[PDB]
RNA sequence: ACCCACUCGGCACCUUACGAGAAAUCAAAGUCUUUGGGUUCUGGGGGGAGUAUGGUCGCAAGGCUGAAACUUAAAGGAAUU
RNA sequence: UUCGGGUCUUGUAAUUGGAAUGAGUACAAUGUAAAUACCUUAACGAGGAACAACUGGAGGGCAAGUCUGGUGCCAGCAGCCG
């Protein structure tokens, strides 16, 4: 079963749209699951820490599970969902979903010149959540990830071969953190390199396009 | 005090005892090769470190000029000539990458198992130990000998002992002794 | 115990003591 | 007596005759036999030391 | 700018304030005033001899409940009358009274481990055979 | 119903409470003839509680005197017993 | 004297946060891992203790400075149920 | 159509075989200032009981046990949590 609610769905659907490259060229949003799915079959998806939270009443408590989730690849597509169900597994394939929609891209790029293939990032870049900056820098070839378990797997599913950490804050709450090297990927394609300066045509998007086989008959 | 004899605790612990998962590729590393020991695996990535260290100075420092040319070339060489770097690579950027799995796979550990010889990395291994196996002429007894690619061609059996026609191999001799009297 | 309290009470202490040393001398 | 009552009071089991579990080198080699070769029959996630059921 | 002049003559003002600030800190403090000589049991050393004389159960911290088979041992070099802790199984019927018994720390950095009150030292070496070898039987007591 | 007695063994002698220091640690009459600053152990803190003075059993410590383990309590009704057998001498009372 | 439009200077306040911050909140607590305008001073887990001692300045009460020995895995904040 | 041959490859079992050894001892020889030891080497050296690997752990941190016996807030453990 499939059935496509949201025009992306159904263009998706279609098949006119080949790659996710093109759907982040325009951010556009991806409320429905199954488009990456369909679009990356290429997804490894990695559960971190399920920890047990409470809710206090009359009598007893709620144990919810809050299940830390990473998706990811090789290419460079990093998805990261947090869920709170009350049944474990059903909360992990929740998490998955969430994650499945976030996926985000990585200017990953060159430890010091081009030779081949880039395993990095861009530029020193970070994140802060709560309060844990989680800053990474472009480490050069071989030199491995250099961070934390969570921070080092979520790079490792990224397809990053090499980057330093400087992990600051309450590093102990994985979840802030892992949100925290999550927004600093995010950034990356926010840093302006004179690689950038270069302009764009702006093309009209997948939505202004195949608009025809996009809504519903 | 004629002078201090120049020690070096050479091959080097990781930061944490246990990640499983680092754990396990070690493992599989030495099953792979034959390692008696974590610290064989250990020694080839402190080793490798070191380069890795040199390669990072060099290039630190723009190319084209004095040092990181000479200095860089020179380990260039060295990895060339050790067999663990290819022909292939030889611009540096490559060095700076590179695997424990590289250097692994270049010992007089697996040119004996790559050449045929024993065939099994344990069974060469033993060999080895076991003053089978010379490099030139000279004999080998260690297993992390590293072949120098252009004395690769050389990995034949040692001039004395069995295997290689010398003499029966002193279980043999013994048998034929006893065989003797009947 | 409210601070105040306790600080007044290491005041009588501090007192006592110093009418104890003016005792020996 | 309270001076070491447990170690006076449990009944000794001596160490089995056992076969020698084979050192050096030999025993990495059983370790990755038993770890990435021969496999431990598949479930999800593995288990080191199984306890007998 | 906080603090600290981002200056560039200002180095004498940065270096004294590093100095005034540093003695707020607990074990440079310690290096410093040199409390491992002028107190804390043993004399700055891992290990100190000392002389069992008499055994005492101390009765353990909260949650926990049991008797905790110490020894007030008088140290010899200092002359401090300690309580150290014996491991183990009892291994009082290694200790006997009167007897000489290297003492070591216990994992604190001085202070108090678990939940032993008033306690701060391992036993280590008894009449010099080691707590463990006797009680392991690995080693045994040089009769008496 | 009704519960039964244990009887001592060796070092385990019967006691008597004088007086209630504090924190699980009462200074205790031993019927040898010394006085003993004794501790009620972890199961005796649960259920087990006296009053001004009940009759008890104690364990004596190996290598102090002084200090003991107070491992068991005495009612009224066990009292009587202990003294009608004669292991104790006739002064144990009991009233509230 | 009001009134309307400004305008400096102030005492504050209301919205938004596009920034902060742990949060409560804040036009500053902003322009801080994309860390660097100039400068003082103060803090380094909690107790012990603002104690003891020594200085001092007090007619005294006291103040300014101010330890350690010990001792404990929390003591704290800000929110939530 | 119910198999199967195990045709192609794998491990495991007190089983059972032939091959390697240096650690040992050690003729000489070197080595040495004499001599030890190494480096060469005659002869003698291996059949799980031998020519025998420990040390620490297995609640978590942190790899590894909701095994099998005893203890039963006792013993005792535990760098913290316990
Ligand atoms: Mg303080
Ligand atoms: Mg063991
Ligand atoms: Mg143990
Ligand atoms: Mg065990
Ligand atoms: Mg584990």
């Amino acid at each position: 079963g499939w059935v496509p609610v949201t025009k992306l769905g159904r263009l998706v659907k279609a098949g006119k749209i080949s790659s996710i490259e093109e759907i982040f060229l325009h951010s556009l949003p991806v409320k429905e699951f199954q488009i990456i799915d369909q679009l990356l079959p290429n997804l490894k998806d990695e559960v971190m820490n399920i920890k047990p939270v409470q809710k206090q009443t009359r009598a007893g408590q709620r144990t919810r599970f809050k299940a830390v989730v990473v998706v990811g690849d090789s290419n460079g597509h990093v998805g990261l969902g947090i869920k709170t169900a009350k049944e474990v597994a059903g909360a992990i394939r929740a998490g998955i979903i969430i994650a499945k929609l976030s996926v985000i891209p990585i200017r990953r790029g060159y430890w010091g010149t081009n030779l081949g293939q880039p395993h990095s990032l861009a530029t020193k870049t970070s994140g802060k959540c709560g309060s844990v900056s989680v800053r990474l820098i472009p480490a050069p070839r071989g030199s491995g990830i250099v961070a934390s378990p969570a921070v080092k797997k979520l790079m490792q599913l990224a397809g990053v071969e090499d980057v330093y950490t400087s992990s600051t804050g309450s590093t102990r709450t994985l979840e802030n953190t892992l949100k925290a090297a999550f927004v600093a990927i995010g950034n990356t394609y926010g840093f302006l390199t004179p690689n950038l300066w270069e302009v764009q045509a702006l093309t009209p998007s997948p939505m202004d396009v195949y608009a025809d086989y996009a809504t519903a008959s | 005090p004629r002078a201090p004899r120049t020690y070096s605790k050479t091959y080097s612990t990781p930061k944490r005892p246990y990640e499983s998962a680092r754990l396990d590729a070690e493992l599989k590393l030495a099953g792979e090769y034959g390692l008696k020991n974590k610290r064989e695996i250990y020694r080839i990535s402190f080793q490798l470190s070191k380069i890795r260290r040199a390669a990072r100075d060099l290039l630190t420092r723009d190319e084209k000029d004095p040092k990181r040319l000479f200095e860089g070339n020179a380990l260039i060489r060295r990895l060339v000539r050790i067999g663990v770097l290819s022909e292939d690579k030889k611009k540096l950027d490559y060095v700076l990458a590179l695997k424990v799995e590289d250097f692994l796979e270049r010992r007089l550990q697996t040119q004996v198992y790559k050449l045929g010889l024993a065939k099994s990395v344990h069974h060469a291994r033993v060999l080895i130990s076991q003053r089978h196996i010379a490099v030139g002429k000279q004999i080998v007894n260690i297993p992390s000998f590293m072949v120098r690619l252009e004395s690769e061609k050389h990995i034949d059996f040692a001039r004395t002992s069995p295997f290689g026609g010398a003499r029966p191999g002193r279980v043999a001799r013994k048998r034929a002794a006893a065989a003797g009297g009947e | 115990m409210r601070a105040k309290w306790r600080k007044k009470r290491t005041r009588r202490l501090k007192r006592k003591r110093r009418k104890v040393r003016a005792r020996s001398k | 007596a309270r001076a070491g009552k447990v170690k006076s009071q449990t009944p000794k089991v001596e160490k089995q005759e056992k076969p020698k579990q084979p050192k050096g080198r030999a025993y990495k080699r059983l370790l990755y036999t038993r770890r990435f070769v021969n496999v431990t029959l598949t479930n999800g996630k593995r288990k080191m030391n199984p306890s007998p059921s | 700018g906080k603090g600290k002049p981002r200056g560039l003559n200002s180095a004498r003002k940065l270096r004294v304030h590093r100095r005034n600030n540093r003695w707020a800190e607990t074990t440079y403090k310690k290096r410093l005033l040199g409390t491992a000589f002028k107190s804390s049991p043993f004399g700055g050393s891992s290990h100190a001899k000392g002389i069992v004389l008499e055994k005492i159960g101390i009765e353990s911290k909260q949650p926990n409940s049991a008797i905790r088979k110490c020894v007030r041992v008088q140290l010899i070099k200092n002359g401090k009358k300690v309580t150290a802790f014996v491991p183990n199984d009892g291994c009082l019927n290694f200790v006997d009274e009167n007897d000489e018994v290297l003492l070591a720390g216990f994992g604190r950095k001085g202070k108090a481990k678990g939940d032993i009150p008033g306690v701060r030292f391992k036993v280590v070496k008894v009449s010099g055979v080691s707590l463990l070898a006797l009680w392991k039987e690995k080693k045994e007591k040089p009769r008496s | 119903p009704k519960r039964e007695l244990i009887y001592k063994e060796e070092g385990q002698e019967y006691a008597q409470i004088t007086k209630m220091l504090g924190n699980g640690r009462v200074e205790a009459s031993c019927f040898d003839g010394n006085k003993r600053m004794a501790h009620i152990r972890g199961k005796l803190r649960k259920k087990v509680w006296m009053g001004q003075g009940d009759i008890i059993l104690v364990s004596l410590r190996d290598f102090q005197d002084d200090q003991c383990d107070v491992v068991h309590k005495y009612n009224l009704d066990e009292a009587r017993t202990l003294k009608n057998q004669g292991e104790l001498p006739e002064n144990a009372k009991i009233n509230e």
